[PDB]
């Protein structure tokens, strides 16, 4: 009864089984889709890859065109490419996300965010976001990792830069309050008269 | 009884055949028949599901807004198997965060708090249209998209209260 | 004795029973008024909706044309429409108040009060 049990297996939930044949290792060009399939009890020991795109959040400080650290946190959604299921494994292992995404994402962040200043980076955040999205797509393309969507989930600066922008708003608010002070002065003048 | 399954009202079922894979059609509500141990169903909600997405968003004037957007979304009935295969039943927590965050941030970066409150219709239409366009790719209808919870920083509140206090000081003085 | 007990039911107090057929789901256009009715033991499992108008109090801060937040709490008395009992359920479920009223009421308040000053 165990001969059939270990011989035929079903793959479900958008998962793919790649057979690690004992003849030469991973059996290339034998990728299979969802459904049911026949697995050799010994020679073929399938490895299951979940194709559902798995988002990941990366928190990595990066330098800007203003030479100031910017702890920008980015969320990236990606899934393995169906065409190159074996070879990626052969060159990446069953643990490829933590083996590829950190290096590419952090290098792209440092090489892209460095070309913008804080004000331009935030006001034109769409431009830098889509530029980094294209860069990440191109970079991870070689790694067989299809990229579903690249977005910026957070952006923070040193407390001193935020203090500076808060002081800018303070200056605007004070230059606004000045005219109310002038009106109060007018009323006080009338009272004095 | 193992092969006897029923999908409640306001819901849809997507059936997966082991010998033929996923289906290309979606069955309706109510009890239905399937092949035991081969045709496994999955139940998805067709009723308008609400969700709230509170977030701090950076406006062009570098004053962040603590803003909450409420969206009544339900998956597209036709493309339920497509999304299930692509991302699975965890289709909201795997997609809605990114699209909501990017849409809201892009909308907010256009203007500032004053321009945000002065024209509610503009921002409402922008968020609605952008979210609908984004969810068109993901095939999830937005039964209702509504932004109803606005909050700013203490600096803009200070500015508004200064304006109001000066205006009242006119009459008082 | 239990065959008749589960087969015929009485609806009272301004309540409507909508049958959830097993043939295709909710029995559309089979809505019935108060009184007595025959419910199939298995195929038809009625769901009871209370027609009696219910009130709800909503408290939520809202901005004004003066850019100031006003917590203008509103009470709304509403009941489901008798002519569309099934479809609403099909698209809302048995909990439509908390699923609809918050969004619509808060959006309406934000889009109406925001146009006026105190």
């Amino acid at each position: 009864a165990y001969g059939v049990r270990e011989s035929v297996f079903t793959v479900e939930g958008g998962h793919r089984a790649i057979f690690f044949n004992r003849i030469g290792g991973v059996q290339q060009d034998t990728i299979l889709a969802e459904g049911l399939h026949f697995r050799i009890p010994w020679f073929q020991y399938p490895i299951i890859y979940d194709i559902r795109a798995r988002p990941r959040k990366i928190s990595s400080p990066t330098g800007s065109k203003d030479l100031q650290m910017v702890n920008i946190s980015l969320r990236v959604l990606s899934r393995p490419n169906a065409q190159e299921l074996p070879s990626m494994y052969q060159r990446l292992g069953l643990d490829y996300e933590e083996r590829v995404l950190p290096s590419i994402v952090n290098e792209v962040l440092k090489s892209v965010v460095a070309k913008f200043n804080a004000s331009q980076l935030i006001t034109q955040r769409a431009q830098v976001s889509l530029l980094i999205r294209r860069e990440l797509t191109e970079r991870a393309k070689d790694f067989s990792l299809i990229l579903d969507d690249v977005a910026i989930t957070e952006l923070s600066f040193s407390r001193e830069y935020t203090a500076a922008v808060e002081a800018k708003q303070v200056a605007q608010q004070e230059a606004q309050r000045a005219q109310f002070l002038v009106e109060k002065a007018k009323q006080e003048q009338r009272q004095k008269i | 009884n193992s092969a006897l399954y029923n999908v409640d009202a306001g819901h849809r079922a997507v059936i997966f055949d082991r010998f033929r894979g996923v289906q290309d059609i979606v069955v309706g509500e109510g009890t239905h028949f399937l092949i035991p141990w081969v045709q496994k169903p999955i139940i998805f909600d067709c009723r308008s599901r609400p969700r709230n997405v509170p977030v701090i968003t950076g406006s062009k004037d570098l004053q962040n807004v603590n803003i909450t957007l409420r969206i009544l979304f339900r998956p597209v009935a036709s493309q339920l198997p497509r999304i299930f295969t692509s991302i699975g039943e965890d289709y909201d927590e795997r997609v809605l965060p990114s699209i909501t965050t990017e849409i809201l941030k892009s909308v907010v970066a256009r203007f500032d708090a004053g321009e945000l409150i002065t024209q509610r219709e503009l921002v409402s239409r922008q968020v609605s249209d952008d979210l609908t366009e984004r969810a068109a790719t993901f095939g999830l209808i937005l039964d209702d998209v509504s932004l109803t919870h606005l909050t700013f920083g203490k600096e803009f509140t200070e500015a508004v209260e200064a304006k109001q206090v000066a205006q009242q000081e006119a009459e008082r003085a």
